[PDB]
């Protein structure tokens, strides 16, 4: 028997069971979890990784839940994660060199013995936010889901306590002991004995890296009377410059406690321990929504490369699904099936939904040698009767888009949109907070009730609709930043119940230029008649007929996943350069439609090039201009007046 | 952060009075709430999209105190229907004399002011403890809608739509019935089923729904 004090954790038995589970795991969870070819799920990781020289690895919880001999390991890595991982980092090197025994190799063995190893349990048992952590369950592997507000700078920490003796041309050295230093006062008695003569230098010593992150908590359930909390934590080195503002996150870590000082003056402390979280792994992406522009973030990619930390930045693909995509694109009912699939719970709204999807393609992101940039974003407006799915559409897009914020009515101001400055409650120092405009930099910026908004708040969007650049000049802060988000929002009519026979470029309670510069608008008038109403009636009732609408899957609808991944590969790998035929159909379209300004030109091109991105063309074509100008005149309903 | 009057409420009730006297800001917020159960803010530290899950009940008066029978409710009333489309229900509670009804009105008023005890009917209305008890138990179900009622509902919708549009663009005409009207008919029919405590819907309920709906404005015509 071997065992730890206050503990039921064996080292070598854990190593053996680890190794046996490791040699034995072959998509077991497909079998035991569910009904769902391959072989030895895990082992391929450990065969591949060696030649690339990396000291990391990821790991599920379920594969322990699936394999026989790992059910007790689950509750033990759970309770003693840093201890169980101080084991497994050794068991892993053990399994490594127990697996190399069956191989003869060029002399790479100068390194692996000098190497370290570490693990990252990510997809784990769910936890309900923060309130659950009454003190019974502190210091345990934990999972969470939320987004980012504020990032600190780097905390260093003594990691090698260098020490300069004053005499005898001698240095000295000593390391950290559960997080302290006990300076050796003496002077190395043999050579010289001066029992408190020694000095300290920083430039010698070894420093750690630590960072702290403010986070907003976004549960799935809340109690009666709930509201946000803002939590701090600690990440450590090799994870730096990963998670920042503008990201939703699923995460893991360990909940813990700590006291603080009463002052900078003495050691008298608080009865109540400030809580926090130490970090184990972060999940930057997920399945139910697409990901960042791959062009936007290049410097961060090459940085993570240089740093040899490779926690994900972009979802990865399979070739069989690439072929699946080239198959699904061969058919011609794309242009409608995308539409029918965006919103099965809703009636037709064809052009509306198509425009939503074309903005989700976005468009073109070109730059100039030094003095140009033209971004893939087309600002969108809606208008018409209430009592439709305008608001529903908008909630839907705000969910499904990764990087975006929602605004409503007149409860907003320029201060809470561009930069604002504030103070921390712990450090009591002057630290900033990013603005809801810039948070969506790349993605969605959603609004409702655009009309009643203050003219102070409505004044800023003059420039954001052009350059994706806000500027600030206020206290101790001067910097023109970038806000590549797109705009997508509702308007409400002049008065109530409409005025069919009037220039609707005047019938809004909104002036011309603000409205003309929108790349496109959509219209929601009623036109009451059956053949559009009864059908919608059953369309929305049969939703309620079921506990949840799965039998809405009829009438040819896709799933979200193949869709979204097709979209992501599309967004990330094609560049349609503009063609010559489309010129002569675009120019005449614009000019003849002028009978109301030059921005709808930019609208047509930025949307037709997205039409080109769709179908997976690496080229635009004359035909895209056709549906472009067509659906434009269908949008504002050219025929009536 | 602690919230205003609303956010203390969630999965519960509010009440408002003299809505017409409130600011355009309260309108901007409640125009969000009645349809979508969120609140959006972009002022300072608070940048939330906060959950309300609340149930609005306002009140106000028209512009002239007493009604203008020679004007419409769509002119006599102060609020826009750009918002009021969200108002699934709307009563118009005005008063005209009658020699007989106000007699026993005063009987009622006088007996209650005589002693707080309500009229001595052969009846016992009951404590709210027991009432919240029954509400909570009826809040436990989640009934179903058949097709036999769905079709009839569809027909009544189309009836009211075409009728109110082509006919009621006139004196006593408020706007036009909506999808939200239908959605509310549906919700309230569900609630009727929840009250009878069966997991399905009978055709015997939609009649009460639309009855009460067109009953809400009967006194507009006297
Ligand atoms: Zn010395």
């Amino acid at each position: 028997l071997r065992i730890i004090w206050g503990t039921n954790v064996s080292i070598q038995e854990c190593t053996t069971n680890f190794r046996n589970f490791l040699m034995s795991f072959k998509y077991k969870f497909r079998k035991i979890l569910d009904e769902r070819d391959e072989e030895l799920y895990y082992i391929k990781q450990l065969n591949e990784m060696r030649e690339l020289g990396t000291s990391n690895l990821n790991l599920d919880a379920r594969n322990l839940l699936a394999y026989k001999q790992t059910e007790d390991l689950y509750h033990q890595l759970l309770n003693y994660p840093q201890e169980v991982i101080s084991i497994m980092d050794q068991t892993i090197k053990d399994c490594m060199v127990s697996l190399i025994v069956d191989n003869n190799l060029d002399y790479d063995l100068d390194e692996i013995e000098t190497k370290f190893y570490k693990v990252r349990p990510y997809n784990v048992g769910s936890c309900k936010g923060m309130r659950e952590l009454n003190p019974n369950d502190i210091d345990k592997l934990i999972n969470l889901k939320g987004l980012v507000l504020r990032s600190t700078p780097v905390i260093p920490d003594m990691k090698v306590a260098f020490f300069k003796c004053n005499v005898c041309d001698h240095t000295m050295a000593v390391e950290i002991d559960r997080g302290v230093i006990q300076e050796p006062a003496r002077c190395e008695r043999i050579d010289c004995n001066e029992p408190n003569s020694m000095s300290l230098i920083h430039n010698r010593c070894s420093f750690a890296d630590k960072q702290v992150i403010k986070l907003q908590e976004t549960p799935d359930f809340v109690p009666d009377g709930q509201t946000p909390h803002s939590i701090s934590l600690c990440v450590y080195d090799e994870l730096v410059d990963s998670c920042r503002a503008g990201d939703r996150i699923e995460v893991t870590g360990t909940f813990r406690s700590i006291p603080i000082r009463a002052n900078s003056r003495q050691r008298v402390l608080k009865s109540l321990y400030k809580t926090y979280v130490d970090v184990v792994h972060v999940k930057k992406v997920s399945d139910k929504r697409l990901d960042v522009d791959t062009s936007t973030i290049e410097q961060e990619l090459m940085q993570n490369k240089v740093d040899h930390n490779e926690v994900e930045e972009v979802r990865q693909i399979t070739d069989q699904d690439l072929a699946k995509i080239r198959e699904v694109a061969a058919r011609e009912d794309l242009y409608s099936l995308l539409a029918r699939s965006i919103a099965p719970s809703i009636y037709e709204l064809e052009d509306v939904k198509k425009g939503i999807l074309l903005q989700l393609f976005g468009g073109t992101n070109k730059t100039f040698t030094k003095g140009g940039r033209y971004r893939g974003d087309i600002n969108i407006l809606l208008c018409g009767d209430p009592s439709t799915s305008k608001s529903q559409i908008l909630q839907y897009v705000h969910k499904i888009t990764p990087r975006g914020v929602y605004t409503s009515g007149k409860g907003s101001s320029a201060v809470g949109l561009t930069a604002y400055i504030t103070r921390d409650v712990d450090t009591k120092q002057l630290v900033l907070e990013s603005g809801a405009l810039v948070l969506s930099d790349g993605g969605v910026c959603c609004i409702d009730e655009f009309d009643k908004m203050s003219d102070s708040t409505r004044s800023v969007l003059h420039e954001v609709m052009e350059q994706q650049t806000i500027s600030i000049a206020k206290a101790g802060i001067i910097t023109t930043l970038n806000a590549r988000s797109s705009i997508l929002a509702s308007a409400n009519p002049i008065g109530s119940r409409y005025n069919p026979n009037l220039p609707v470029t005047e019938n809004i309670d909104l002036p011309p230029p603000l409205l003309s510069r929108f790349d496109l608008v959509y219209l929601v008038l009623d036109k009451v008649d059956e053949k559009n109403d009864r059908e919608l009636a059953k369309h929305l009732t049969n939703l309620y007929l079921e506990d949840k609408p799965e039998h809405i899957s009829q009438d040819d609808v896709l799933p979200v996943e193949f869709l979204t991944m097709y979209i992501s590969y599309a967004k990330e790998h094609i560049h349609p350069i503009i063609t010559e035929a489309a010129k002569t159909e675009l120019v005449r379209a614009y000019v003849g439609m002028r009978k109301a300004t030059t921005r709808q030109l930019e609208s047509m091109i930025r949307l037709a090039e997205a039409h080109a991105k769709m179908k997976l063309k690496n080229v635009v074509e004359l035909e895209d201009v056709q549906e472009a100008v067509r659906l434009i005149r269908s949008a504002i309903k050219d025929y009536a007046t | 952060l602690e919230g205003g009057a609303l956010v203390l409420a969630d999965n519960g009730i509010c009440c408002i009075d003299e809505f017409d006297k409130m600011d355009e800001s309260d309108r901007t917020a409640i125009h969000e709430v009645m349809e979508q159960q969120t609140i959006s803010i972009s002022k300072a530290g608070i940048n939330t999209t906060l959950n309300a899950r609340t149930s609005i009940l306002a009140a106000a008066n028209p512009l002239y105190g007493r009604y203008n029978p020679r004007l419409s409710p769509l002119d006599n009333i102060n609020l826009p229907a750009a918002l009021l489309s969200r108002f699934d229900i709307l009563f118009l509670m005005l008063d005209i004399p009658s020699r007989d009804d106000d007699e026993k009105l005063a009987e009622h008023v006088t007996y209650v002011h005589m002693h707080n005890k309500q009229p001595d009917l052969d009846f016992t209305p009951v404590e709210p403890s027991k009432m919240r008890e029954y509400i909570a138990y009826a809040k436990t179900k989640r009934p179903v809608m058949s097709e036999a009622v769905n079709d009839y509902v569809v027909q009544a919708y189309i009836r009211l739509r075409q009728d109110s549009k082509r006919e009621m663009d006139s004196k006593f005409s408020f706007g036009q019935a909506t999808p939200r009207t239908l959605l509310g008919i549906i919700r309230l029919s569900q609630a009727l089923a929840k009250l009878r405590l069966a997991d399905m819907v009978d055709i015997d309920d939609v009649e009460e729904a639309l009855r009460l709906v067109r009953v809400s404005k009967e006194s507009l015509y006297q």
